[PDB]
RNA sequence: AGGACCGAACCGACUAAUGUCGAAAAAUUAGCGGAUGACUUGUGGCUGGGGGUGAAAGGCCAAUCAAACCGGGAGAUAGCU
RNA sequence: GCUCGCCGGAAGACCAAGGGUUCCUGUCCAACGUUAAUCGGGGCAGGGUGAGUCGACCCCUAAGGCGAGGCCGAAAGGCGUAGUCGAUGGGAAACAGGUUAAUAUUCCUGUACUUGGUGUUACUGCGAAGGGGGGACGGAGAAGGCUAUGUUGGCCGGGCGACGGUUGUCCCGGUUUAAGCGUGUAGGCUGGUUUUCCAGGCAAAUCCGGAAAAUCAAGGCUGAGGCGUGAUGACGAGGCACUACGGUGCUGAAGCAACAAAUGCCCUGCUUCCAGGAAAAGCCUCUAAGCAUCAGGUAACAUCAAAUCGUACCCCAAACCGACACAGGUGGUCAGGUAGAGAAUACCAAGGCGCUUGAGAGAACUCGGGUGAAGGAACUAGGCAAAAUGGUGCCGUAACUUCGGGAGAAGGCACGCUGAUAUGUAGGUGAGGUCCCUCGCGGAUGGAGCUGAAAUCAGUCGAAGAUACCAGCUGGCUGCAACUGUUUAUUAAAAACACAGCACUGUGCAAACACGAAAGUGGACGUAUACGGUGUGACGCCUGCCCGGUGCCGGAAGGUUAAU
RNA sequence: AAUUCCUUGUCGGGUAAGUUCCGACCUGCACGAAUGGCGUAAUGAUGGCCAGGCUGUCUCCACCCGAGACUCAGUGAAAU
RNA sequence: CUUUAAUGUUUGAUGUUCUAACGUUGACCCGUAAUCCGGGUUGCGGACAGUGUCUGGUGGGUAGUUUGACUGGGGCGGUC
RNA sequence: CGCGGGGUGGAGCAGCCUGGUAGCUCGUCGGGCUCAUAACCCGAAGGUCGUCGGUUCAAAUCCGGCCCCCGCAACCA
């Protein structure tokens, strides 16, 4: 739940947290934990390719069963966990045969709930079924692109993909950004909205609040010398140039999209 | 002040050692050039 | 609880004096700022020259940086001394 | 050798790093030492480093490196799989005392422990590059239980003391003891046990997990310290005895109690919040491929092995790094007395030193300082520098405000010692005695002894009772910036940068973008509440008009338009 | 005004005296709305100004304590 | 010569469909205890995508250079 | 000090460029409309083209001196 802490110190006077009384406060399930080596934004070469990335806090990786291949098995939700890697919550589900797996927790899911997968499943929040078995107009998430791939659409906190129309072998979807996209019918999708939808209302407050997230200080171009950035220079704050990225590529309105091999799948571009 | 040379034999032997040279081709020539010049202090080791 | 308060270790380096063939190729003395944090430090690695890195000064990259050092083009060229 | 002085959370005592004989002894004084030098980290010669338990090597991994094949690239070579390396990480095992000119948890004495081989005896199913458990972990905060350690008392030994006194509530010194084994507590964690079943765990499974039942209420794991034992042992102040007079040999009393108490230990705990906190092996355990009169495993015993290397000395410095015997820099550990909140600080203990040029003079002037009549910033670019304020409890405290603050605002009162309340209170600790019992490291009750604030009254001394060291100057208006923070190492610390927040725009995932001739990576093992770029920079009230020029986006009919 | 050249603009307050300061008037050489505008509690080793307090900064320096300077013995440079 | 119609022929430019090139950073198996890679089944795209050669455009991201002389110092103005 | 532009009925602006004929709107006068004004409709007058001189068949126009205004410049030590 959203709470605005009391201004008892400078830096705290703007911090708003989302404190959830449903999260399991104990240690995560050890069997599904594996190390997560941080990059710092450097590639194989070691050169910084993506800036502002590094530092942060050591956060362990929790594998998640995005695939959901276990079908016709009545599973029971056990407890909700905190995932430092995903903005959404992860529910630890226990299968009927004794296998425990993590899944992206939806909106209407609590401890002690029952969910099943496959084409057998009913239309109930949390269930997974091939998209050609779902009624058009409904809303799903953790949608796959190709059958058996794993699921890639709408996996963030509070996101949801609503199915628009289904013309046989292909299913038309309206993505989150307002991008009409097609997808073959044999792809699976998990029902319901993704939980923790108030995550966007979280103002970090402190400067260091970004530092332990992994975000590193970003220097503006208008404050650099001409040999470091296309912008910059000038005695006493002067700009006068056409806004670009550090490499001359025009920003503030410039389409960089050029794939063409998957252009066939797009029905409408966002507006 | 903190002088620009805080010695540590491990690092000195790893980035300037005999085997560090014999790894890459460029390193091999450094040993080769020195042998033609006849320098006894061939590399940095014991 | 706190990028919370006073304040040693520790780190940093605003003021003045001394020093400038110095004790020292930027220090000392008397006072300072932070001091649970964007903190600091040990050990060990990765990124490299028109490249690296940079809470961004054109600062740092072994006392040398608006383009490091060493060898080679090369006895460069000089209407200049 | 007798005095004086200095450090004493170091200028002490130990390791790593890094040096490389600088360690100790004899001897030498030319060269080195900023002075002389019989002195020395200087020359010459000799001696010294003793390990199954410390560390490295070794077993196993992290960041990352190399990388059979493989992919890619004019060549060089780059990336990377299985593997194989790489600690600052985890993993078996020792302490006390004595001894040297120098080394010793290494040598000797005493008492123990650990990993394996072989053999013997009695039992019994063993067995992987495979499964599971475990290893295995965050920050901060508070309390309890203890110890290192310290003080007092009892006791033992000695003294009764060069100017007045001191056989007494007087004085000084000592009162040290581990590893291991047994007991398994203060405390923490968790419901055990048994039967059946299964799409779970790349195969199997008696192990883990899940799903049904029965029985009973506890069992088990972990755990500092204490008490015994180790130990009628060692050590031990002081004497007794020989001096090459440096020290060696001999002998040896007391050796307990009470209280205070760590930043150390239990705690790699418990609670709580969030930014949500390595891997693998050792070990335990289940089986497959197979092997079964075997081989192997469990337990006890005997014996053997535990190798190679380092080990000296310095280690907040004349030995490392700075050209020097250089006022600088160098990570970790132990860390006492009184005062004190404290690792501040003052003076001391242990311990180690007086900084490797001195002696006289007492001028100007120069540096570090003490005090200063009257005035009190009139100095000056400017209150720069000095001076002053400075602690604790209590009283009291404005404008303004985001209602947290502002604020320790400002401004004040009491602070010493002695007696009394009380032959030291409240409180803490707590034996003996009494009683019970699921009988032990137990619980109630009990209260001696020990220790010990603060408040009040009364009396008294000095000019001064926070007396020393240590230790805020305050208030008013206002520019800029929100704030913590960061920056030109070596003239600039700010109004400059960052900042959470906001906006715009890009990107539908083999994503945009970036590095790379390529592959492949980072982005992200994330996926539009995400990610890149840009601009501005908390919060509050807002953010007007212009698409002519430039850029960008959209639509393409027409004109023009390269190669072909 | 961190912007105003002209200029020490004009008026008021502060002072015996105020080219700086504070509050206003608009004649804005040449402010202005995210190269953001106007305010803002707290914060600031920040900039300007005033007052109290306190003092050798000053009026105008005076004395004393140590380290040099001076003389003597030893050693023994440097810039030019 | 113009306007034009049936046929034959010639290539060009679009649209739909398919599978064989190719792609496949989809699932599965083996080499192999290996998420690289290769081969093999299959699904999905599809003669696109992408690569090479040629070519137009944008292009300070990047590089090599130019940026006059006289002048009562130079710049400005003027001149050649 | 230099460079460019400008000065036109009462006012604000074109026409100069590439010479012979000066235009638009408001303002003014007279008339009409209305009870009266304004507005509206109709017609007309109004300009030494800053000044002086020269060149020219002809000058607002091409050139030069001067007067007034506006902008730029008046810098580097």
């Amino acid at each position: 739940a959203v709470v605005k802490c009391k201004p008892t110190s400078p830096g705290r006077r703007h911090v708003v947290k989302v404190v959830n009384p449903e999260l399991h406060k104990g240690k995560p399930f050890a069997p599904l934990l594996e190390k997560n080596s941080k990059s710092g934004g450097r590639n194989n070469n070691g050169r910084i390719t993506t800036r502002h990335i590094g530092g942060g806090h050591k956060q362990a990786y929790r594998i998640v069963d995005f695939k959901r291949n276990k079908d016709g098995i009545p599973a029971v939700v056990e407890r909700l966990e905190y995932d430092p890697n995903r903005s959404a919550n992860i529910a630890l589900v226990l299968y009927k045969d004794g296998e425990r797996r993590y899944i992206l927790a939806p909106k209407g899911l609590k401890a002690g709930d029952q969910i099943q997968s496959g084409v057998d499943a009913a239309i109930k929040p949390g269930n997974t079924l091939p998209m050609r078995n779902i009624p058009v107009g409904s809303t799903v998430h953790n949608v796959e692109m190709k059958p058996g791939k794993g699921g890639q659409l709408a996996r963030s906190a509070g996101t949801y993909v609503q199915i628009v129309a289904r013309d046989g072998a292909y299913v038309t979807l309206r993505l989150r950004s307002g991008e009409m996209r097609k997808v073959e019918a044999d792809c699976r999708a998990t029902l319901g909205e993704v939980g923790n939808a108030e995550h966007m209302l979280r103002v970090l407050g402190k400067a260091g609040a970004a530092r332990w997230r992994g975000v590193r200080p970003t220097v503006r171009g208008t404050a650099m010398n001409p040999v470091d950035h296309p912008h910059g220079g000038g005695e006493g704050r002067n700009f006068g140039k056409h806004p670009v990225t550090p490499w001359g590529v025009q920003t503030k309105g410039k389409k960089t999209r050029s794939n063409k091999r998957t252009d066939k799948f797009i029905v409408r571009r966002r507006s | 002040m903190k002088r620009t040379f805080q010695p540590s034999v491990l690092k000195r032997n790893r980035s300037h050692g005999f085997r560090a040279r014999m790894a890459t081709k460029n390193g091999r020539q450094v040993l080769a050039r020195r042998r033609a010049k006849g320098r006894a202090r061939l590399t940095v080791s014991k």
